[PDB]
């Protein structure tokens, strides 16, 4: 019903039209979790050629 | 070979379903959490709307409309009857309810209430049955849910030999084209104890349900009149039929109400399918004119038209979507 | 993304040179190493699996290994002898003598690190190495046992690298020795712990397809390698070729594989057949379907519908209608939703390359994780025990410094593996 | 004028930004050499195209864009594509090997390599702004790139750029176009990780995409090519805002203004119309009352679902072509009268309407035919979240079997991740389900 904040331009234009009224971490802790995935990745690394020394 | 799945075990009437799938030798029951299914069965609360039509490959169908709980809960059912304006508010088949919330309308309920007091008219309403306001009030915010305030039909039709009271539940079938079939045979839930009108306090005159009568199958067999039995009566004690004098107004009624909410609730464009069995509860006071109680989402047939039913579900609402390799129903057409 | 080729022992170079000789004549390479093909489909992924030289000659990325020289002569005469760079002609004298502990501790322990030295050469070459896919037998001693040496130390070498087998199954229907079950249950106890992904070819498998399918009364090891040749170019068509995926070694096993010890499968094969006998009827899509599904396509001895499959991979070769090879496979999978555990959604996928094999218009391979597969390893198992309760025939192995207890050790860890395989198919 | 960084992840990302850039060039005249013969300020200027454009004193127009893919094979067809000349080597970034569809290989393991090139690439283009809205990032949910290298870069621009909005242009998961079997995981993993970074993401199903191709352009099996024809129309649709002249959505902040008053529930409808087969020899061309009222049919939704069944926040309708506002109201009024809108009580009731008079531009020799006059939707419903209901159902049937999971704790992530990542997730769930029953 009620058609507000017209705006024209060459281009176009834009409005609006109401029917009804109502009723983050640090650069150190993400260096800290891909370095400690890193970790568990060389430990894991070391398990296996320690398991293939044997 | 088509397959579904049963996710509602406790379901009389799609227990029968599923036996009268595996009979034809054409379905195969899967697994519960099986999601390669054609059809299913779901359950009544928590059905997982959101997760059908999702499987390449496959035509799904589900034996439920969702969004049609606001027809078949009390509190829901006032309110889509009172602001749709295909049925508000002159409404003249549903009687004059109220949504009232423990401690809403319970200032616009008093207000017609004194209207019946000072006219010295029947003033006895329901949730308990009671003439006084007070002692409905105070027993709403006892119980804890929210509870529905309608007013009682005191002068309902009543059966002879007995004097006794009745309810109609009607069977009515919408299938996935939206086509609203409504079952040939209904059943009337008699009470056996005679109506009496002054104590309200004796509930088993008062109420028809099929578990409180069980004077209990001294009339007909297990407190249930068919249609045949009811017609024959119409037509002797009142020269008229059943067709004419409540049959029109039920399938007005059904017709109506399920027309409101087609836009909401209809799966015509979409992409998973829906049909669902709907049991219309209609009241007939002595002027032979109909009244909608409410509709139940999930309705028990009766023992004796369970194999008809049930085989009409698989006929039209079924294999009309999965073909496999003189109608019982009354198409109420829009 | 290169992939160094491996060959050991008689039974790997037999049908390693098989494979080498098929995938040629697809990808247009003749025994001089020229191209002659007219498809650039062909050369666009043929990196993956040849190395390219001066004068465009495309050279195989292929390393031939046996303790004896045998077999490895009968390549070097062999159609494509010529192909294979000489210096990937790794081999011994004294040969294994089908004895599991020659190969992976005495004789193979000799030669190993000649063999490491060539695959160190091929890596050096390559811009980014995927993996190494391995051709042998089980049964046998060098392919078996120093294969088995080789896949472990490459391992120490390329932790980070997919190692892939085609592993051929002894069966007592096609039987050199005995002592095959000793030689195929130590393998697998290495197989298990060392490959993302082996092909389970079967031997009995292998023949009963040559005896009850294809009608030939006494099957040879070129009619069994007939077989195997139309399954590894299957297998290999979506590395080999570009598709939808550009399918590698590692995508292959992250898909495969839900547990990383059950990376065991079973190949299928349709149209299944025989050598010379062309067929003139090109199969429709549902023919393949059905028939790439069936126990009597499968290039391992399991009845599928004595388990479930955790996951398939599915690859259509030929001119045909793609939304028809969907609708099928969607198909069966409705059909059979039974026999697909239901815990991995969407376990079935299907690819489609334009190029058929030589001699078929069309043709379907399949690979399946399928749980019916510890009926292979439990076949392997009886026959081990029958000897192994009677220490039969365990001096060749204690005599190369093997002791008892190795053998229990690798029979304990088939028959967990196989309780692995069974705890899945009641899930 | 203010600038925005287009950011292209992964083989959807970089696929999707060849399809987008392409037809953003054809809408502004500009020419695969990156001339612009209608921009009469040589050398520079600060126009409205200037915020996805920057300019050279040779007169080429380059995209203020990064390419970036942990494969080399993609983008390297964008380094010898048509539109070569328009990028240079900075801005095309490639690795050595793709992260094998795992987020754990392409967050934690490839990730970290490459993450500090990504960003010194990037901080150069932000050199060149004078004054930086943001990012918008275009990956999919189901790659490995996709998923895990995205969240990461995602975590260091709100490091970097804390200032700065962050929009996403997300493809979500279908087993029609099915990469890998753990799209479910990539996707829930990413979603969790990014969440709290993203400030507007636009949800576009592959399946919703694969059937509008199928049943609407009667391509029988439609490919990338296809899919991302159609899914650069939408996007331009969204896009045309910061690109042309306008009062609607004219930067990125407003995005958030308009269509998310909750944060975490960030992920708007896109609903388009018409769409049209080029080779459909008769077509009766479809007035704005049709077309608007198609943008309530499911079956023209960028996502399958069910917006009766749930409660609006917000609805923006961005129409193309011949459109004036008294056809749109009274297709609006309508519309209202025959389908269940439902807005939450704390939301006034209505639609934000912007309209840009040049019909939308089709690519010569693609699938669309011309229209007179199209209409993109952009509606934040609580309906969407059947999405992450389906995603988060296939989920929990894997990772009660701990299926897969190993190859994702090889990478060095732990498996409280997956438990905390669907824990994220069920949260989110609660929320929709909160706001829209
Ligand atoms: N719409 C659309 N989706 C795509 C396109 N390319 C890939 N996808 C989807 O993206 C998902 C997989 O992510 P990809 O982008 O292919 O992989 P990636 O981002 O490069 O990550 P990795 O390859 O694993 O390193 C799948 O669900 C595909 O359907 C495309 O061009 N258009
Ligand atoms: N407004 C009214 N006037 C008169 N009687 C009424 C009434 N509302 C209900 N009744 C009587 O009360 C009985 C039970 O009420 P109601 O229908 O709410 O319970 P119910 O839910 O068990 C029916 P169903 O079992 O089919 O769902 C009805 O069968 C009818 O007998
Ligand atoms: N399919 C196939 N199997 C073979 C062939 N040659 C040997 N085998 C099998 O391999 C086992 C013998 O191993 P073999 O390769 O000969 O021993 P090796 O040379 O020391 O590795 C037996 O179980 C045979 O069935 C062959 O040409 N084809
Ligand atoms: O191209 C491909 N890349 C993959 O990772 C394969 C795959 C397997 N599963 C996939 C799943 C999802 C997506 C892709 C794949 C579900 C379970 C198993 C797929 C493939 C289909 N048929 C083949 C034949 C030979 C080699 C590869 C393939
Ligand atoms: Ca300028
Ligand atoms: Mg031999
Ligand atoms: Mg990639």
């Amino acid at each position: 019903m009620e058609v507000i904040e017209l705006n024209k331009c060459t281009s176009g234009q834009s409005f609006e039209v109401i029917l009804k009224p109502p009723s983050d971490p640090s650069l150190e802790e993400i260096q800290k979790k891909l370095e400690a995935a890193e970790e568990r990745r060389k430990y894991q690394e070391a398990e296996l050629l320690k398991h293939l020394a044997e | 070979m088509y397959t579904f799945v049963v996710r509602d075990e406790n379901s009389s009437v799609y227990a029968e379903v599923s036996r009268l799938l595996l009979a034809t030798g054409q379905w195969k029951r899967l697994r519960k959490d099986n999601p390669r299914f054609n059809l299913m069965l779901g359950e009544r609360n928590r059905l997982p709307f959101g997760r059908l039509g999702h499987e390449p490959g496959l035509v799904q169908l589900v034996n439920y409309y969702r969004g049609a709980d606001k027809l078949c809960r009390k509190a829901s059912l006032v309110k889509l009857i009172k602001t749709s304006p295909e049925l508000s508010e002159s409404c003249t088949w549903f009687p004059e309810s109220y949504v009232i919330y423990p401690t809403d309308e319970r200032e616009v309920f008093l207000a017609a209430y004194n209207r019946r007091r000072e006219g010295r008219e029947g003033n006895v309403w329901i949730a308990l049955i009671s003439s006084e306001a007070s002692e409905l009030l105070d027993f709403i915010d006892e119980q804890g849910q929210v509870h529905v305030i309608q007013k009682y039909l005191e002068k309902p039709l009543l059966l002879e030999p007995g004097h006794r009271k009745f309810d109609i539940r009607s069977w009515v079938l919408v299938d996935h084209l939206y086509n609203i079939y409504l079952y040939r045979e209904g059943v009337l839930r008699t009470s056996s104890e005679p109506y009496n009108s002054a104590n309200f306090q004796d509930k088993t005159c008062h109420l028809t349900n099929h578990c409180i009568q069980k004077n209990y199958g001294r009339y007909e067999e297990g407190n249930e009149m068919f249609f045949e039995e009811f017609n024959q009566y119409l037509m002797d004690a009142l020269n008229t039929t059943l067709e004419n004098s409540i049959l029109l107004q039920i399938k007005h009624i059904i017709r109506s109400c399920l027309m409101c909410i087609e836009p909401a609730i209809s799966t015509k464009h979409l992409h998973y399918q829906s049909f669902q069995l709907f049991g219309f509860d209609f009241m007939v006071d002595e002027e032979l004119k109909v009244w909608l109680i409410e509709v139940n989402g999930a309705p028990a047939c009766a023992q004796k038209l369970y194999a008809e039913l049930c085989q009409g579900i698989v006929d039209v609402a079924i294999s009309s979507v999965f073909p496999l390799a003189t109608s019982i129903f009354i198409k109420l057409h829009h | 993304r290169e992939i160094v080729h491996i060959q050991a022992g008689q039974c790997g170079n037999q049908i390693g040179a098989k494979f080498w000789e098929v995938i040629s004549d697809e990808h247009g390479i003749d025994p001089t190493g020229s191209y002659h093909g007219d498809s650039d489909l062909q050369l666009e992924r043929i990196n993956v699996y040849y190395n390219e030289a001066t004068g465009n000659k495309y050279v195989p990325r292929a390393i031939l290994v046996d303790l004896e020289p045998g077999t490895m002569d009968s390549v070097r005469s062999g159609p494509f002898g010529q192909i294979f760079r000489p210096d990937n002609f790794v081999f011994g004298q004294s040969g294994a003598g089908n004895n599991w502990a020659k190969g992976h501790y005495t004789e193979g322990a000799e030669l190993v690190d000649s063999v490491l030295d060539v695959v160190r050469k091929e890596s050096e070459s390559c811009d980014c190495l995927q993996g190494f896919q391995l051709t042998h037998s089980l049964g046998g001693g060098t392919g078996s046992g120093m294969g088995t040496l080789l896949i472990s130390k490459i391992r120490e070498e390329y932790p980070d690298r997919i190692m892939n087998t085609f592993s051929v199954m002894p069966s007592p229907k096609v039987s050199d020795t005995v002592v095959e079950p000793y030689n195929a249950t130590l393998s697998v106890h290495q197989l298990v712990e060392n490959t993302d992904e082996t092909y389970c070819i079967d031997n009995e498998a292998l023949y009963d397809i040559c005896f009850r399918t294809l009608k030939l009364t006494t099957p040879t090891y070129g009619d069994l390698n007939h077989l195997v040749s139309a399954t590894m170019s299957g297998v290999t068509t979506c590395l080999r070729f570009p598709g939808q995926l550009n399918a590698d070694l590692r995508k292959l096993a992250v898909n495969m594989v839900p547990f990383p010890r059950l990376h065991f499968f079973m190949p299928g094969f349709a149209p299944l057949t025989s050598r010379g006998s062309q067929q003139y009827r090109a199969l429709t899509v549902p023919e393949l379907t059905q028939q790439m599904f069936d126990s009597k396509n499968m290039m391992a001895a399991c009845d599928p519908r004595h388990g479930r499959y955790l996951t398939v991979a599915a690859i259509f070769r030929g001119r045909m209608s793609m939304k028809e090879v969907d609708e099928q496979m969607l198909n069966v999978q409705n059909k059979n939703s039974s026999y697909f555990v239901e815990w991995i959604p969407n376990n079935v996928k299907t690819a489609v390359c334009d190029i058929p094999p030589r001699g078929l218009k069309m043709s379907a391979t399949f690979i399946g994780n399928s749980t019916a597969i510890q009926e292979l390893f439990k076949r392997i198992s009886e026959q081990f025990t029958a000897m192994f309760r009677r220490k039969a025939f365990l001096h060749w192995y204690t005599g190369e410094g093997m002791d008892e207890m190795e053998f229990t050790e690798a029979e304990s860890n088939m028959n967990d593996l196989v309780s692995e395989y069974q705890q899945y198919q009641d899930a | 004028m203010r600038e925005c960084i287009s950011i292209h992840v992964g083989q959807a990302g970089v696929q999707i930004g060849n399809a987008c850039w392409e037809l953003y060039c054809l809408e502004h005249g500009i020419q695969p050499d990156g001339q612009m013969p209608s921009d009469k300020t040589i050398g520079g200027g600060d126009d409205s195209f200037n915020t996805f454009f920057s300019e050279t004193g040779a007169g080429k127009h380059v995209p203020r864009a990064v390419f970036v893919d942990l494969e080399p094979t993609v983008i390297d067809e964008v380094r010898t594509g048509t539109y070569r000349q328009l990028f240079h080597p900075e801005q095309l970034i490639t690795g050595k090997e793709d992260a094998a569809n795992n987020y754990a290989r392409g967050h934690y393991t490839i990730g970290k390599e490459i993450i500090d090139l990504v960003l010194d690439r990037i901080r150069k283009l932000a050199d060149q702004c004078t004054g930086l809205q943001g990012f918008l990032v275009f990956h999919s949910f189901g790659g490995g790139t996709g998923s895990g290298f995205t969240s990461l870069l995602m975590e260091r621009l709100s490091v970097d750029y804390g200032k700065k909005s962050k929009l996403e242009f997300s493809i979500y998961p279908a087993p029609q176009v099915s990469t890998a079997v753990v799209e479910p995981y990539n996707s829930i993993l990413t979603t969790h990780t990014t969440l709290e970074h993203s400030d507007c993401a636009f949800m576009v199903d592959n399946e919703a995409i694969y059937d509008i191709c199928r049943r609407n352009l009667d391509i029988e099996r439609p490919t990338y090519t296809n899919l991302n024809r159609l899914i650069s129309q939408i996007v331009s649709s969204i896009t045309a805002s910061l690109r042309f002249d306008g009062a609607l959505n004219v930067d990125l902040t407003e995005f958030q203004t308009n269509l998310v008053p909750y944060p975490r529930i960030h992920f708007p409808l896109a609903t388009y119309a018409p769409v049209i087969s080029a080779e459909k020899a008769y077509h009766e061309q479809l007035s704005v009352a049709e077309i608007t009222n198609a943008c309530f049919e499911p079956a023209n939704q960028m996502v399958k679902c069910d917006p009766r069944h749930g409660k609006y926040m917000a609805c923006c309708l961005l129409y193309r072509g011949d459109v004036v506002p008294k056809d749109v109201n009274a297709a609006i009024a309508t519309i209202k009268t025959k389908r269940s809108i439902q807005f939450v009580d704390w939301c006034p009731t209505g639609f934000k309407v912007g309209i840009n008079y040049q019909p939308p531009t089709v690519v010569p020799g693609g699938d669309l035919a011309k229209v007179q006059r199209a209409v993109c939707m952009l509606s934040n419903t609580t309906a969407i979240a059947e999405a992450w209901a389906r995603l988060d159902h296939k989920f929990d049937l894997m990772y009660a079997k701990r299926a897969f999971v190993h190859w994702y704790v090889g990478e060095g992530m732990e498996e409280g991740e997956f438990s905390e990542a669907r824990e994220d997730m069920a949260a989110l769930e609660k929320d929709y389900e909160e706001v829209g029953v």
